[PDB]
């Protein structure tokens, strides 16, 4: 039985190069077009993209609630989780899960971090500099403490919430080891307060792209140089993408970034792909056979074989919950090309399916297989 | 654009990248720089067809889609061609 | 810059070295610039030709937003391609 | 923002209802600091869930407060809560408590009553019916009473392991006449059932229905009803397929011909989420359909609305007997076993189209809009 | 000192002449780290007497195969013949011969490139022996290289778990070892679905095939092949047939009766049940023995000349998780043919140890060798 998951958006999915861990999320209920059905609390839909399959497990411990819009990383196969918007509002607690253990059931653990906490908010960006996590931006409630950055309230949240929200550009260092909050002084022109913005990590350079300042959805590119805390706005030459939101700037190489999808101000979901070169400093458009599938609030993650794999998203708009029709498809975008293991894999699936067909197959050199097989002898039975 | 070259003669084949406005002289210079010998004594064959040496590869019929890296067209080579251009004898690959 | 390689049936071959930096079995076998003289006993010339061709493709289509095309594999050479994948692991 | 009105996740609380305002009090939780002992709630904490608007409300009270209960029996007659029984960190209690919840302009006060006659034993896990002006109490895990009490009572053996004071199952019938505030005990006739705790009780007219329970090492599920005028016990054997034997499950009357069952805990200690409904005229079990079957519950408190809804509050998803990993829940589950009025559908028609018709959201009547705005819409993408 | 058992493992190959079981190969989950799999080494041969009962370690020379996680072998005229198997470099299909008749010399392997069309590298297959011909059925592995009779279906998850997709086949191959020729007979009749993790049994000029896991479904249906007319025939038996399962084992206990023990079900549960098939009554009658609380999977079975089912190997618990692979190495003995009068004398002496130690010392020389060899270790003695 192939465990097909429920169609969803808002889930967090993290990649070590072998597994996306998919957790949390919400969906539009197809039976009841009245309220958005939040997904179950314990569900981990782990999709191996190297062995391309689904495996759902259940977790234990100090379990956080049903999150749609959180911020999660996976450092040395360890989940860290912050922020998000459960069914009664937003949170600002910190949670940790160990994904290295396979013998025992996975136990969550809430960690009360020392230092000044941020506000309860979601839709923010992360960059990972060694053991430190810098948190930037987002949408949510007002900052309770004296927090660096500019908070600007959304007016229409006044017409749709008991407590009004707004965007920010607040940076926060959380340590992964000592669990210390700190908040350094940044330099340069800090960008606009925004939500559904794109974060990408090369070195100590963190790139933020896109988002929706006020109600407009643009396409400006900024980067923070975290060793110097310097904000620089970078406008690339040549052709450029249009203004969008809900796009994941997933890196594919140390010179080259990949972007899938988008969502314009007119509330249209985009079905185009772009790549960016840092050294040429140029966006250039990618041609792909998934131009019929626009996705927003999706998870586009990086594999070790140079494939950007997208799970989730909605084929139409996500604003009206009755108009939301989610998707659970797996989308492959290999800007970095496929490997010889994968060209052997399309050599079998297209040209050996109907084929039954020289009797000479010896072997001379030994132990040249140890990055190929893995779990090999228990397969097929 | 980018045009990529097969050069096949006598159980030796040569993979070489070039541009569309490159002449046959420039690929002659680079195969002289690889195999360490005179390049003026060789003849190229677009399936036994001599090309003019001053012609650019846009005029030679070698485009990027015709000479894709993953699927490219070939030329044969014949050293000591001089006046008695070496008759082409490409030994092909073995049976699958 | 350009490295010599011998197939099973004696076909000599010459390789761009920056196209040859991808596969680890040859880079641990040769130099494991510098032109090397190495030999194979078992793998034939047609499936090897695909290997080097694949590398050039691999090198040309790395880090660009062109449409990366599908590569046609003939079904008679696909068994030796799975053999070459087993005996190369690129 | 400020902390919204959300009660803590728990198990073993007491929810009573007048059909319009549910009162939730008592219960306990697993302590996340250290799971060796179980954390108990503070004893002044009333929670009010409005089921018409769907909101919680914190209430402080004065008076002779009860201790921290972990499962007690209570009623909400004439918007007046009457509490009896329960288990606590001091032990078990048979003190009768009164909380007048009819005062809206005044804060509520507690009053412990020393009722006359012979009071019953200190006990928990029991059931109750309200007939005319009389409160009638049935069953209970608990002790032996101090005087002669009609009915049978068998000690549990395993309680003899876990506490100096040993409890056990009974099927005693007691009457508190609250007009005289006097205990009395009527004559029990008919084929009396086994002694049981964790028995689900309901009041259908002049009858009381008892389903399921625990006796010895068996989680039973037979069905009985006792008349409240003739005092005659009648054991009913229903047709169709029966729901699996189960304990720790509620059962409320949803109409004068129909009853509802959710949840349970199989004897093999497996948590249940199968929904059933019962027809007393057909004497028949129908397995009910709802999309809430993917989560099971322990000690799931159900209450009957005046709009025909089964409202479930609280529940342990996994094994409660694993108390150090007890996944307590504080999620309201609304089951539609009876169809709603257009008032409710009209508010649904408001609650569907929000961003298109936020002016009609802002221009309702004041109780209507309060109810509509009561819903704390889960905004996760608004503003992006 | 040297009463050391063979190590606990899974995927070993054990063959029988009726008197001396040959056990060779296999791998185990490592006790330091349970994720990777340590293959038990390739020079190691074990001989376990199935009558007297003991283990013998022989190092093997020649053209040595690599360690195998499961292969196919027969013992014909006390000569071992090996084909297939999956090694740490992946699958293999080389034909190996190990002449076990040389008791005066140490044993040498010999890898033979047989003529004709050999099948592709694979494993999890079955075999029959008819006259001089060794006939090979089934398998999970790679694509064959020439025109091979039978069909092939590629397993989907094999596509995911490596760059080598392995699929199941219902291929049949005759190895004629007098000429050492691969050949293929004509497949007539209703051929089975392509499957592996099955078992095979030989009744005279007939071949029985039981169970297996096509795709993910671990069916245990029965199929029948003539070894003379080459006609396939699916039998639907009466009685209560055994549950669908893979990783089981069959031995012929008699010319009218077949045995079956344990396995691994479709919903991932081991098995310790035992069944007996009657071909004259065509009936599956359940066999009772006090070893039904110990479930093993892919556990080898051997039929003795005196009629005992002797089972070695088989992971005690699950194995699809590698870190919980609790392998075993205990001998299970089941009696289906009754105990003979020579064997009643053998129990008459082996059962009275302390009361008849004088009768232990007063026995013939091979008998005493079997009695002082069968040493139940003394927990009770000492104080």
């Amino acid at each position: 039985e192939l465990a097909c998951p429920a169609e969803r958006s808002g889930h967090v999915a993290v990649s070590d190069g072998r597994h996306m861990f998919v957790w949390g999320g919400y969906k539009s209920n197809q039976v009841r077009g009245l309220y958005d059905f939040y997904l179950p609390r314990e569900e981990l839909w782990i999709y191996n993209m190297e062995t391309g399959r689904w495996k759902k497990i259940n977790t234990e411990g100090d379990v956080p609630p049903s999150m749609s819009g959180s911020c999660a990383v996976c450092v040395d196969r360890v989940l860290y989780l912050f922020g998000g918007h459960h069914s009664r509002g937003n949170t600002n607690k910190f949670y940790m899960l160990d994904s290295r253990s396979t013998d025992r059931v996975l136990q969550w653990e809430r960690i009360d971090c020392q230092g000044i906490p941020p506000s309860s908010k979601d839709k923010l960006g992360v960059w990972v500099y060694k053991n430190k996590l810098i948190f930037f931006g987002g949408y949510g409630y007002l900052p309770e403490d004296k927090v660096l950055g500019t908070f600007e309230f959304d007016e229409t949240s006044f017409w749709n919430s008991s407590h009004p929200r707004g965007w920010n550009d607040h940076v926060h260092i959380l340590d992964t080891e000592t669990f210390t909050w700190s908040q350094p002084i940044t330099t340069g022109k800090a960008p606009s307060p925004r939500a559904a913005h794109a974060c990408a990590t090369v070195g100590n350079r963190g790139f933020v792209f896109g988002g929706r300042y006020r109600d407009a959805r643009m396409n400006d590119l900024h980067y923070l140089n975290l060793d110097t805390w310097e904000w620089n706005e970078l406008i690339p030459q040549g052709i450029c993408p249009v203004g969008r939101s809900w796009h994941s700037l997933t890196p594919v190489s140390s010179d080259h970034l990949f972007l899938f999808g988008g969502f314009t101000t007119d509330k249209q979901p985009l079905s185009d792909a772009w790549t960016y070169c840092i050294s040429k400093n140029e966006w250039i458009q990618f041609n792909h056979p998934y131009t019929e599938k626009p996705r927003l609030w999706h998870t586009a993650c990086a594999s070790d074989e140079g494939e950007v794999i997208v799970f989730g998203g909605c084929a139409n708009n996500l604003l009206v919950h009755h108009r939301a029709a989610h998707s659970n498809e797996i989308l492959i975008f290999s800007v970095q090309p496929k490997s010889l293991v994968r060209l052997s894999l399309e050599a079998v699936i297209c040209f050996k399916e109907m084929l039954a067909n020289w009797n000479c197959l010896p072997k001379h050199l030994l132990h040249s297989v140890n990055q190929r097989f893995g779990s090999n002898n228990t397969s097929g039975s | 654009m980018d045009v990529f070259l097969m050069i096949r003669r006598h159980k030796t084949t040569i993979f070489t990248d070039a541009k569309e406005s490159s002449t046959v002289f420039e690929l002659k210079r680079i195969v002289e720089g690889i195999l360490k010998r005179p390049p003026d004594e060789q003849r190229l064959y677009k399936d036994d067809q001599l090309l003019d040496d001053g012609k650019t590869l846009g005029e030679c019929g070698f485009t990027s889609q015709t000479a894709r890296p993953q699927a490219p067209a070939t030329v044969g080579l014949a050293f000591r061609a001089d006046d008695t251009f070496e008759a082409l004898c490409i030994e092909p690959f073995s049976s699958p | 810059m350009y490295v010599k390689l011998i197939s099973s049936d004696g076909h000599e071959f010459i390789v761009k070295r920056e196209h040859a930096l991808t596969s680890g079995t040859i880079k641990a076998m040769l130099s494991g610039n510098e032109t090397n003289e190495v030999n194979f006993r078992e793998i034939p010339s047609h499936v090897l030709s695909k290997v080097c061709m694949y590398f050039t493709y691999k090198v040309r289509y790395t880090n660009s937003s062109t449409e990366i095309p599908e590569f046609p594999i003939a079904p008679e050479i696909a068994l030796e391609l799975l053999m070459a994948a087993n005996f190369l692991d690129c």
